[PDB]
RNA sequence: GAAAUUGUUGAAAGGGAAGGGCAUUUGAUCAGACAGGCCAGCAUCAGUUUUGGUGGCAGGAUAAAUCCAUAGGAAUGUAGCUUGCCUCGGUAAGUAUUAUAGCCUGUGGGAAUACUGCCAGCUGGGACUGAGGACUGCGACGUAAGUCAAGGAUGCUGGCAUAAUGGUUAUAUGCCGCCCGUCU
RNA sequence: AAGCUCGUAUCAGUUUUAUGAGAAUAUGUAAGAAGUCCGACAUUUGAAUGAAGAGCUUUUAGUGGGCCAUUUUUGGUAAGCAGAACUGGCGAUGCGGGAUGAACCGAACGUAGAGUUAAGGUGCCGGAAUACACGCUCAUCAGACACCACAAAAGGUGUUAG
RNA sequence: GCCCUGAAAAUGGAUGGCGCUCAAGCGUGUUACCUAUACUCUACCGUCAGGGUUGAUAUGAUGCCCUGACGAGUAGGCAGG
């Protein structure tokens, strides 16, 4: 993970010199998995079918 | 304009459900970024594990509460302290009832009543919010200085 | 010295958050929305109801 | 509680080369919305390999009944784990809606059995439109015509403690 | 000329306990000020909080329902018809699908109501509190001088001016209280 | 405690990313200027969260009798029993409830007033409902609380739902 | 599932007592209700910390003022009395 590390640091100086080279945000800092937005879905692949526990 | 802005973000996403299932589909909704949090047990014969993490959220005492900004280790937190606490996903209401009665910041030690919007851009006027509402927004809308 | 709550006390409600004024005249609760005839599908009349 | 119904629909995950795995509802029974997302994962859990990081909600619909004048003579399996391991049943009820049928149920099999809400799996419920495929009594009794009954003995409840007349029932 | 301890008088209490603690009653007793002290009440406002009635709104199946029209069906079979007796209708069947009752399902129509949640919407009753002590500021009303629920309560009125409130104190009463210090 | 240095300071009985040792739990380290190049690169300077502070030197008082509960683990009938290891409660620690308590539930204390609750409860002792609703049970010692007197195997022409 | 039996000692003895049986019991649910030095609000005390304050006129510089949070505690330690 101290290889992650390494190729993390020299992967944020490179897109931080091509942010400076040519002008745009540089959004160099990480973030955690973020909560998921709203997206449309439908039941046109498959109509829903019932689980109905039965087992026993 | 925030008045407007929340009646907009929920006329819309009223018109996505309706909109959806008169087309058949099924709208998901947008998980919410935001909870808020109270402790229910008080100081005692609390393990370690938890009492480090309250006193990281700042829940030192019994029903004393806060926000949290949502993210996978925050939600890492609230699975590890639920036994402990109560949690759910709040309103535009339910924030301005507690910041109007029991809204109390902190101005370098020592907190205080808020009872102005010049305390707000004394302190907060670095960041443009200088106003109490600006604030509810910044919250209830988990802005950049949401920390 | 002290605290004195808005949501009453006027006053302090409007030393903040002047909008309430503004928002008295309008009454702002009672948003008469404007009705819509968008109506459901068959598939969810019958995704909900039948088994 | 007050029970409720509730459509929950659930989908294990978008992802990608397996978008939209295929779908999957329940027909279930709570108070609120909260509870019923609890069972819906708690039973989904058992059908196959899937975990609520692993799974999504669609969407939920509450379920008001459609006629609450109508009695309807329902009949409902149930499996459920006693203090001993698990067991079936078929029940028959004469209730009006689905909803205050299972209040009922619920309260019966917490009396006759020790039947806490957590290990009672509702299989199914069902009307039953026709006679003639009732099996019970205790629900049949009630079901001839011009059928009359009465009420005797009817305790009444005074709210004062003294009272000067030494009562009568009727 | 103290204390233990002892007697007489005065006061009080007392059924197998006493003493102590919180509040108060009864009785005894008592200091201070009126030349502005004590106890109270009414109105308005402020803070905390409790409890009612009423109003306006958004939602979901744009509630389901009910209700209205509509096709079909069946019975815990309505009229009608038929049969056996028979007190001359009353049973039992068989018919009969609205007929001399009606119901259910399915479709369609337009509303309301409940349930949930929102109001910087109104309005009332009740309790505890009165902090601080020339002004300063964010504020509202307005054209305005100025006014005000605006960075902590004032105004009006009553009686007493005394052991009346209060304090001390024995006692009763409700409730509580395991005997002190030391090694373990 | 006295100094010296820092000051937003190194940090955390904590998570998340990454990756090890030894599936989860637990456990170790990295999450930047003290780094990148041969004078060039400042708070988007390198995840979240929180901070009545952090580190270095000198010195001072007391302390070094264990018990109980959960977990891994060995034996057995197991104890007021023993072999090991992590964590917690006690001991110094009141208070509401458990009728009362060395170990249970709750909760840690200035003096006071008002309010609201916790755990436990609302026939009377006892403040609070002989509230509402579905069932069951009738014991010639009914039963009335988890771990704070439990037994099964089974027997039963007692009752109920299957 | 409930119930009976399995499931016993001997001073007189306990669901805590009374007693309770469509319960005051056992199982479940809904509201309402009760009260702790814990929570909220408020006055006062006390410490601690962050701020302002020799300046004429006046009396205290360990003083005065403003704000906030906090308060248990044996051995032991520190300061004022």
């Amino acid at each position: 993970c101290r290889q992650e590390f390494l190729e993390r640091v020299k992967a944020n100086a490179a897109k931080r010199a091509e942010a400076k080279a040519q002008g745009v945000a540089v959004q160099l800092k990480r973030q955690p998995a973020q909560p998921r937005e709203s997206r449309i879905v439908s039941t046109e692949g498959n109509v829903p079918q019932t689980l109905a526990p039965v087992p026993y | 304009a925030y008045q407007k802005e929340y009646e907009t973000a929920e006329r819309n996403i009223i018109q996505a459900k309706r909109d959806a299932k008169a087309a058949g589909s099924y709208y998901v909704e947008a998980q919410h970024k935001l909870v808020f949090v109270v402790r229910i047990k008080g100081i005692n014969k609390i393990p370690p594990k938890p009492r480090k993490v309250l006193q990281l959220l700042r829940l030192t005492r019994i029903n004393s509460g806060t926000f949290v900004k949502v993210t996978k280790a925050t939600l890492e937190l609230l699975k590890l302290i639920e036994p402990y606490v109560a949690y759910g996903y709040p309103s535009y209401s339910t924030i301005r009832q507690l910041v109007y009665k029991r809204g109390f910041g902190k101005i370098n030690k020592q907190r205080v009543p808020l009872s102005d919007n010049a305390i707000i851009e004394a302190n907060l006027g670095k960041y443009g919010i200088l106003s109490i509402d600006d604030l509810i927004h910044e919250i209830i809308t988990v802005g950049p200085h949401f920390k | 010295v002290l605290k004195k709550n808005p949501l009453k006390n006027k006053q302090v409600l409007l030393r903040l958050n002047p909008y309430a004024k503004v928002f008295a005249a309008e009454k702002l609760g009672s948003k008469k929305a404007e009705k819509t005839g968008t109506k459901p599908a068959a598939v969810f009349t019958e995704t909900l109801k039948h088994d | 509680a007050h029970f409720k119904e509730y459509q929950v629909i659930g989908r294990r995950l978008p992802t990608e080369s397996v978008p939209e795995p295929k779908l999957f509802r329940m027909r279930i029974f709570a108070s609120n919305e909260v509870i019923a997302k609890s069972r819906y994962w708690y039973f989904l859990q058992k059908l196959h390999k899937v975990k609520k990081a692993s799974g999504e909600i669609v969407s939920i619909n509450q379920i008001n009944e459609a006629h609450p004048t109508k009695v309807k003579n329902f009949g409902v399996w149930v499996r459920y784990d006693s203090r001993s391991g698990t067991h079936n049943m078929y029940k028959e009820i004469r209730d009006v809606s689905r909803v205050a049928a299972v209040e009922t149920l619920y309260q019966d099999m917490a009396a006759r059995h020790r039947a806490r809400f957590r290990s009672i799996h509702i299989l199914k419920v069902a009307e039953i439109e026709k006679t003639a495929d009732v099996k019970r009594q205790y629900v049949k009794q009630f079901l001839t015509k011009d059928l009359k009954f009465p009420l005797p003995h009817r305790v009444q409840k005074s709210t004062k403690t003294f009272s000067y007349k030494r009562p009568s029932t009727f």
